[PDB]
This record gives C-alpha cells, sequence and structure tokens, in this order.
RNA sequence: CCGGGCACUCUAACGGGACUGCCCGCGAAAGCGGGAGGAAGGAGGGGACGACGUCUGGUCAGCAUGGCCCUUACGGCCUGGGCGACACACGUGCUACAAUGCCCACUACAAAGCGAUGCCACCCGGCAACGGGGAGCUAAUCGCAAAAAGGUGGGCCCAGUUCGGAUUGGGGUCUGCAACCCGACCCCAUGAAGCCGGAAUCGCUAGUAAUCGCGGAUCAGCCAUGCCGCGGUGAAUACG
C-alpha cells in the first residue's frame, strides 16, 4: 500500500510524513521510509507597473513538494488506525496500492 | 580491489572506478577513442594518470552523464584524480600544485529580464 | 463599455470561438492567467498580501 | 484554403436566394453581407450587392470568377494616392 | 580599469607540444567557440609545414612569431590643436599579442581556397623574411621611426 | 538550343545543369534522372547521344517549360487582373499580393526608395 | 540558410517536418 | 528485464564548512602585501532587496476615486468593415552576402519545463504537411523529445554559385460557424536585392562576449524573427 502526500509548504508536509512513519511502527509492517520526490516548480513573471514599463519585472513561484510512504505488510490493525490522523489542512494525501 | 572517484563539472557527472590492469579504459561501455572520437582535448582527462607514473598500470571504468563532451572530459579528469588520491594519501603531492583535485565551479550565468542574455544589453540609442 | 463587456464575456456565445477569458477581479481582458483566473496586476497585488497559497517571491 | 474533405462553404441564406430565384423569375438584385460566401456556378448571371462595410457594391458574376469569394470583388479601402 | 591592474589569463599548454604559444595561436584562429575546428586547422597547417620545409613545425612557428614581433608602435594623442603619433615601446606580452593577431589576419588575407594551407603558407612565409604580417610590422616600425621628434610627448 | 531550347552549362553535373531550365528545379532535376537511367554524377560534356536525346524527349514530354510556362503564368495574372479580383487590383499597382505589410518594407514589389519632403 | 524551407536547417528553424526533415 | 543492494550518481530536508581563521612582513590602529592548508581566500560567483527626496515624470484605458459632462444617447445589441492603408522618414530585430562554408547520409552528448474539450507511443496510407486505428500516462512511471553546434564519410570548386530565399503562379493539409480584406504549415515551379555596408553609432571584463539548439506564459489556430527562462561549445583584451 502506497501513500503519496503533497503540499505547498515543505515543513508541514515533512511533519505529516514523519507522523505517518512513526505511527506506522505501532504495529510494525516493515515500514518504508518517507522518500522525497522532485519538487515541481511553476513560475510566473509579471510587469511590475500597471502601464508601459516592460523592462521591470517581478518573478513569483509556486512549488509542490511530494513525499512517498510505503508499508510492506498490510497491518490491518495499523491500517484502520490510519483513518483518523492529525493531518494539516495544507497537506493533500492519496492512498493507493 | 576497486578505487572510486566522483567528478563533477558543468552539469556533467562522472563515476570512475580503478582496478589493476593492463591499462584498458572504458567510458559508458565503449572505448575512450570511440566515445570522444575526433576530440583533440580528450587526452587531457588522463593528465593525472601521467603526473603519477601509473598511466598504463590502471584499468579504468567510467560512467558519465549530463553536460557535454568537454564537461564530461573534465569531470573524468577530476574523478580520476580523486580516485588516485584515494589510492594513497601520498598522491596529493604532484596533483595539488597542478590543481587536479579542485572543483571548477564556473557555471552558466542565468538570464536576467531587460537583457537579451546574462549580460548582453539591448542596443541603445539616445533619440 | 466596461460592465456590459464583463457580463457579455460571462455569457455563453453562439460559437465556441467567441468565448474569451477575463480577469475575475477587475475585468481585464489582457494578460489573464489560466491557473488563477486573474490578470498580472491583480496577481501581483494578491501575491504581495499573502492571499495566494504557496505563491512566493522567486529568486535563484 | 478550406479542406476538400469539407464542402465549399455558402451561408445558406444567399444560396436560398439564388435557388428560389432560379425557379421563380430568375433575375433580380440581391443585397448580401456574406462576403465569405463562395460563388457557385448557379450564381452566374446574377447581380449581387455585396457589403464593403459601408455600401453594397453591385457585382455581376461570370464564369471565370466562380471559385472566388464575393468579398474579393468589393474593395474595402479607398486609396487613390499620396498627394 | 581605474582601480588596479588586470590579471593576465594563464592559458593551458596544448596537449601535443605542451606549448602555451600554440594555445594562444589556436585561440586567435578560433571564432564562435569552434575550438576543435581551429585546432584541426592548426594541425593540418603543421602537417603541411612538415611536408615542405621539412624542419620542426614548432621551430618554424616560433621563428614566424619572433619575426612578426614589433618593438615600436605609435599611439595617437591630441595636444593643443593637433594630433600626434607618439612612438612608444611595446611590452613583451603586447608583442606576442600583436604578432599572433597580425599572423592570423595576414593568413586570412591570402587567396588560397582552404584555411589550413593559408595558415601554413603564411607561417613559412614569415619564417624567413616575407609575408603580410612582416610587412605590417615593418610599416608600424617605420611609422614609429618617422615620429622620433615627438618622443617627448608621452 | 539543347534541351527545351536552352543550353545547360557544361563542366557541371547533369542534375545541377538541368536546374538552369525555366520550370525545372532540383526535385524535377532528380525525377528526370531517376526515370531515364542516367547517373547524376556525370558531367554534361560527357554524355552519350542516346542519353541526351532520351533525356530531352522525356523532359519535353513530361513538364510544361520555358515560354509555354511563362505564357501560362502571364495568362493567369491577366485573368486575375481583368475580373477585378483583389489580387488583380494589387497586381495592377505592383503591390504585395499575399497580404504583407506596406507601411515599411515591400521593396521587392515597389522598387527603389522615392524619398519625398517631410 | 535558415530562411530556406527546403532544407533540414530551415525546417529546424521553423520547427516543422516534411520531406526535407523527416521524422 | 528480474531477483537483490542503497555501494555510487541522483532526488529533498536537516547540518557542517570560510571566519584575515593561521605563519612572515608592513603599520598606532583599521587594515595592505606574501604563503600554507582547503572544493572554496579575502564580499567565494549570481539573485531578492532601492534611503530623505527629485522629476507639475507615467497611468482617470487594469482597478479605485473628487469634480464636470450625456441620459428613446456620448448608454446597450447585431452584421460587415477598420486597428493589417502606403509617394516616404526613424527605432528594435531576423536572415545573409559564403570554403573556419553549403548540401546529403549515418552516428553521439544536456538542462529546465509542460501535459485530462490534454500529451500522444507504436502500426497503416500520402513525397509531405497530415489523416485512420490505437497503447501508456491524472504522470522521477507514459509522452512532448528531435537536441543542434559536434564526430565520420561523400558531393559542390570561387561562380550571384549546390551562396542567398524575397516576390509571384499552381496544387494541398489543419484550426476555426467562417482563412477575401486578414492565419499557420507541406509539395511543385519561380530564384529578387545582397560581394561585408557614408557621416556615424551599440554591447560586452569569464563560463562573460560570440555562437548552437531546447522549453514555457498568452493561446481553437497563429502572423513569436518578440518576451521570460535553460543548457552545449567557448575566446580576446585592460598598458593606463
Ligand atoms: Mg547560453
Ligand atoms: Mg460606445
Ligand atoms: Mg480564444
Ligand atoms: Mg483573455
Ligand atoms: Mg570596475
Ligand atoms: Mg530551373
Ligand atoms: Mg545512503
Ligand atoms: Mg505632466
Ligand atoms: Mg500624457
Ligand atoms: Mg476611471
Ligand atoms: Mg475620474
Ligand atoms: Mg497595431
Ligand atoms: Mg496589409
Ligand atoms: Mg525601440
Ligand atoms: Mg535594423
Ligand atoms: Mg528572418
Ligand atoms: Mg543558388
Ligand atoms: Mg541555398
Ligand atoms: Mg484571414
Ligand atoms: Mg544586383
Ligand atoms: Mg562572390
Ligand atoms: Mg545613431
Ligand atoms: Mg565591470
Ligand atoms: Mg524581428
Ligand atoms: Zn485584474
Amino acid at each position: 500500500i502506497r501513500i503519496k502526500l503533497r503540499g505547498f509548504d515543505h515543513k508541514t508536509l515533512d511533519a505529516s510524513a514523519q507522523k505517518i512513519v512513526e505511527a506506522a511502527r505501532r504495529s510494525g509492517a516493515q515500514v518504508s521510509g518517507p522518500i522525497p520526490l522532485p519538487t515541481r516548480v511553476r513560475r510566473f513573471t509579471v510587469i511590475r507597473g500597471p502601464f508601459k514599463h516592460k523592462d521591470s519585472r517581478e518573478h513569483f513561484e509556486l512549488r509542490t513538494h511530494n513525499r512517498l510512504v510505503d508499508i510492506i505488510n498490510p497491518n490491518r490493525k495499523t491500517i484502520e488506525q490510519l483513518m483518523t490522523l492529525d493531518l494539516p489542512t495544507g497537506v493533500e494525501i492519496e492512498i493507493k496500492t | 580491489e576497486q578505487y572510486y572517484g566522483t567528478g563533477r563539472r558543468k552539469e556533467a557527472v562522472a563515476r570512475v572506478f580503478l582496478r589493476p590492469g593492463n591499462g584498458k579504459v572504458t567510458v559508458n561501455g565503449q572505448d575512450f577513442n570511440e566515445y570522444f572520437q575526433g576530440l583533440v582535448r580528450a587526452v587531457a582527462a588522463l593528465e593525472p594518470l601521467r603526473a603519477v607514473d601509473a598511466l598504463g598500470h590502471f584499468d579504468a571504468y567510467i560512467t558519465v552523464r549530463g553536460g557535454g563532451k568537454s564537461g564530461q572530459i573534465d569531470a573524468i579528469k577530476l574523478g580520476i584524480a580523486r580516485a588516485l588520491v584515494q589510492y594513497n594519501p601520498d598522491y596529493r603531492a604532484k596533483l595539488k600544485p597542478l590543481g587536479f583535485l579542485t572543483r571548477d565551479a564556473r557555471v552558466v550565468e542565468r538570464k536576467k529580464y531587460g537583457k537579451h542574455k546574462a549580460r548582453r544589453a539591448p542596443q541603445y540609442s539616445k533619440r | 463599455a466596461r460592465k456590459a463587456l464583463i457580463e457579455k464575456a460571462k455569457r455563453t456565445p453562439k460559437f465556441k470561438v467567441r468565448a474569451y477569458t477575463r480577469c475575475v477581479r477587475c475585468g481585464r481582458a489582457r494578460s489573464v492567467y489560466r491557473f488563477f483566473g486573474l490578470c498580472r496586476i491583480c496577481l501581483r497585488e494578491l501575491a504581495h498580501k499573502g492571499q495566494l497559497p504557496g505563491v512566493r517571491k522567486a529568486s535563484w | 484554403p478550406r479542406s476538400l474533405k469539407k464542402g465549399v462553404f455558402v451561408d445558406d441564406h444567399l444560396l436560398e436566394k439564388v435557388l428560389e430565384l432560379n425557379a421563380k423569375g430568375e433575375k433580380r438584385l440581391i443585397k448580401t453581407w456574406s462576403r465569405r460566401s463562395t460563388i457557385v456556378p448557379e450564381m452566374v448571371g446574377h447581380t449581387i450587392a455585396v457589403y464593403n462595410g459601408k455600401q453594397h457594391v453591385p457585382v455581376y458574376i461570370t464564369e471565370n470568377m466562380v471559385g472566388h469569394k464575393l468579398g474579393e470583388f468589393a474593395p474595402t479601402r479607398t486609396y487613390r494616392g499620396h498627394g | 580599469a581605474r582601480r588596479r591592474r588586470a590579471e593576465v589569463r594563464q592559458l593551458q599548454p596544448d596537449l601535443v607540444y605542451g606549448d602555451v604559444l600554440v594555445t594562444a595561436f589556436i585561440n586567435k584562429i578560433m571564432r564562435d567557440g569552434k575550438k576543435n575546428l581551429a585546432a584541426r586547422i592548426f594541425y593540418d597547417a603543421c602537417k603541411i609545414i612538415q611536408e615542405k620545409t621539412g624542419q620542426e613545425p614548432l621551430k618554424v612557428f616560433k621563428q614566424a612569431v619572433e619575426n612578426v614581433k614589433p618593438r615600436m608602435e605609435v599611439r595617437s594623442r591630441r595636444v593643443g590643436g593637433a594630433n600626434y603619433q607618439v612612438p612608444m615601446e611595446v611590452s613583451p606580452r603586447r608583442q606576442q599579442s600583436l604578432a599572433l593577431r597580425w599572423l592570423v589576419q595576414a593568413a586570412n588575407q591570402r587567396p588560397e581556397r582552404r584555411a589550413a594551407v593559408r595558415i601554413a603558407h603564411e607561417l613559412m612565409d614569415a619564417a624567413e623574411g616575407k609575408g603580410g604580417a612582416v610587412k605590417k610590422k615593418e610599416d608600424v616600425e617605420r611609422m614609429a621611426e618617422a615620429n622620433r621628434a615627438y618622443a617627448h610627448y608621452r | 538550343a539543347r534541351i527545351a531550347g536552352v543550353e545547360i552549362p557544361r563542366n557541371k553535373r547533369v542534375d545541377v545543369a538541368l536546374t538552369y531550365i525555366y520550370g525545372i528545379g532540383k526535385a524535377r532535376a532528380k525525377e528526370a534522372l531517376e526515370k531515364t537511367g542516367i547517373n547524376p554524377a556525370t558531367r554534361v560534356k560527357d554524355l552519350t547521344e542516346a542519353e541526351v536525346v532520351r533525356l530531352r524527349e522525356y523532359v519535353e514530354n513530361t513538364w510544361k517549360l520555358e515560354g509555354e510556362l511563362r505564357a501560362e503564368v502571364a495568362a493567369n495574372i491577366k485573368r486575375l487582373m481583368d475580373i477585378g479580383c483583389y489580387r488583380g487590383l494589387r497586381h495592377r499597382r505592383g503591390l504585395p499580393v499575399r497580404g504583407q505589410r506596406t507601411r515599411t518594407n515591400a521593396r521587392t514589389r515597389k522598387g527603389p526608395r522615392k524619398t519625398v519632403a517631410g | 540558410g535558415k530562411g530556406d524551407r527546403r532544407t533540414r536547417r530551415g525546417k529546424i528553424w521553423r520547427g516543422t517536418y516534411g520531406k526535407y526533415r523527416p521524422r
């Protein structure tokens, strides 16, 4: 079972990944560590002024950080315990297999 | 048995393994004179193997990726020098004075808004 | 011709090629970003106020 | 131009005019705005008043102007010269 | 620059003779970053030098550079309402720079179809006493000699 | 008058020499050599008379060329000019026909500059 | 040169394919 | 490709490391010169960041807002046209004027990005643009994607040329309700000026200039040779 968690802010995402890794060992299933995936960076470049000043620009970027967690064994006791966790609202999760 | 070196240069990364052998060198599964075919500076990578007399005493297995052929050549040189200095500490001399064991941190400069390039400015004209 | 243009763009046209994007904040028709639905001026204003999640000043 | 897998385009409001003429007294003066409509061989013999954006220019159709568009026979800009 | 003196760039000795002069000549031959093409041009010129005038190509090259080197040059300077060509000495670094630049330019002025033969012919021309570059050096030194009256205006 | 009433130059390869005929390009100068069994590498000055006559016959039978082609093009332009087409109007005045800008440039059609007092 | 559509270089400059720059 | 391993490269979080810290000399001192070590040495290289104020600077057409003005019209809807005009003048660019080159075939080596009315592998048909089937990928998995300059081999042999690709004729593809005014691309034919540019004028101090290709925003399509980025190859010179 593979859990992929993404977020805009890396600190809360890392905290969620560490929480998942730590809690997954309550009923140990040979936990596979939280691995980081390549951050995806979207860039936007705007003219600074409202009118006619093309040579002045401002750069903005939006980054998506991605982490992956795997459990080798199912561990149903530890699986149903993962339903109600402490998930920061900025962290978006996805479970799959 | 092995001796390892890592060499980075201008987006190019080289992994070098040294073994005792007749002197056969192989880059990315092919031959040296075939991978760098028709490139005059391709001998420069084996400069560290010439300052230390083990030019034909080491079989070298090299995997390069990234950058370009010249950057890969310099990455290979740095990796070979690092592997040689890992062969014994006494190889640091005759390599440090020639700078074979220093990273060259010259990267391409980023383009900036308002310029055609990193520093090339648009053509100017008063009036 | 500002309010009527905004409302007309918000309306469905007879042909699919007559639909064009406008800024959902000030109604601008030029330089409207698909990701946000906002024009560059409104995007800069909202980004400087911290109201665009994950959006930060870029420097590398 | 248009792809031959598609048919040659007529607005179907001017085609109805010439078609209805062809069996009901086939010669009159039609005013149209469909400059993008392609001339058809059936249209030969008719005088069509085509909008140039300001006025309807009368165009009398012949054989050697069948594959063109109506708008090519109503110039939209008046130039003369400089001076 | 106003503040300090520019630090000279130390070229890497070439991987055939270990000579930095060869590297500088190649850099003068190169354009648009095509270093391999310039090196091949020089080495084809060296081979042709090996065929005709069968002495050492390095010897012919160094002799050409020594023959083209100028000892005097005129610099412009306005004093009062008149411009003067003040004769001045040349540092050895500028001597080498001028010699290489003039050699490459004179070689490129020759009408031979291929560049590799142009460079070789110009090199063995400047080796003995002749060539466009030697003519340029003679012109420069004659100009500096014909202005010895203004040697105080520096 | 060697081929289609024109003299293709000697000392050049046959494919290169063929392009010297109005209406014959590089693509046709390869087609006319892959359908007459003649090597493009040979010079025109070295050709068997059978090759020359066969090439001339095939070329003059396959493609409209030279004066006939010029007549066709001029007739097409006259047809455009007479019917009052927009392209015909721009052909009358020597202005660009394919919708190019004329505020600047358009010198191939309009000729040399004719500076006036500003 | 790069302005000729009937060459590999010209097709590369225009970023298109055809007879002269096949894919 | 598998088992297997996290050695290595890499990925992304946390840390260390560089601070005139040490030795010699100069000087009250701040500091300056030299050396060792170190990946890195004297601000390590590049960004973000713009003081009190100035310019009656720009923007009422991005938005907001005082006053003035219109109110079956100076408001609103539709069709068509124009913003694409053209005796001329100027700015910024692109492509060249060739052999350190052009063309053809084979063969290498990147980075940063984008992708669900989407990216499209592969196969079939057309010279081709492209069309018809049709996997995989909500994407470190699948695709765009071919990198190009380069390397090897051959052809051209100093010509307005196998240089250069404007203009025009013809046949087509695709997007779009609709390519006439006014789209892009493919194929055939046409093959203009241009032989390195007057007075003059511009950029750039190192991975810089020059040169080569690649991606993105807007976007049905595209007039992008623009703009913002990315990497490949890689100089010359600074006496003063
Ligand atoms: Mg670059
Ligand atoms: Mg109005
Ligand atoms: Mg649209
Ligand atoms: Mg819009
Ligand atoms: Mg300075
Ligand atoms: Mg021809
Ligand atoms: Mg590890
Ligand atoms: Mg004012
Ligand atoms: Mg004003
Ligand atoms: Mg207002
Ligand atoms: Mg107001
Ligand atoms: Mg305009
Ligand atoms: Mg126009
Ligand atoms: Mg300008
Ligand atoms: Mg210009
Ligand atoms: Mg161009
Ligand atoms: Mg030609
Ligand atoms: Mg050509
Ligand atoms: Mg149109
Ligand atoms: Mg001429
Ligand atoms: Mg010429
Ligand atoms: Mg000027
Ligand atoms: Mg500076
Ligand atoms: Mg341009
Ligand atoms: Zn807005």
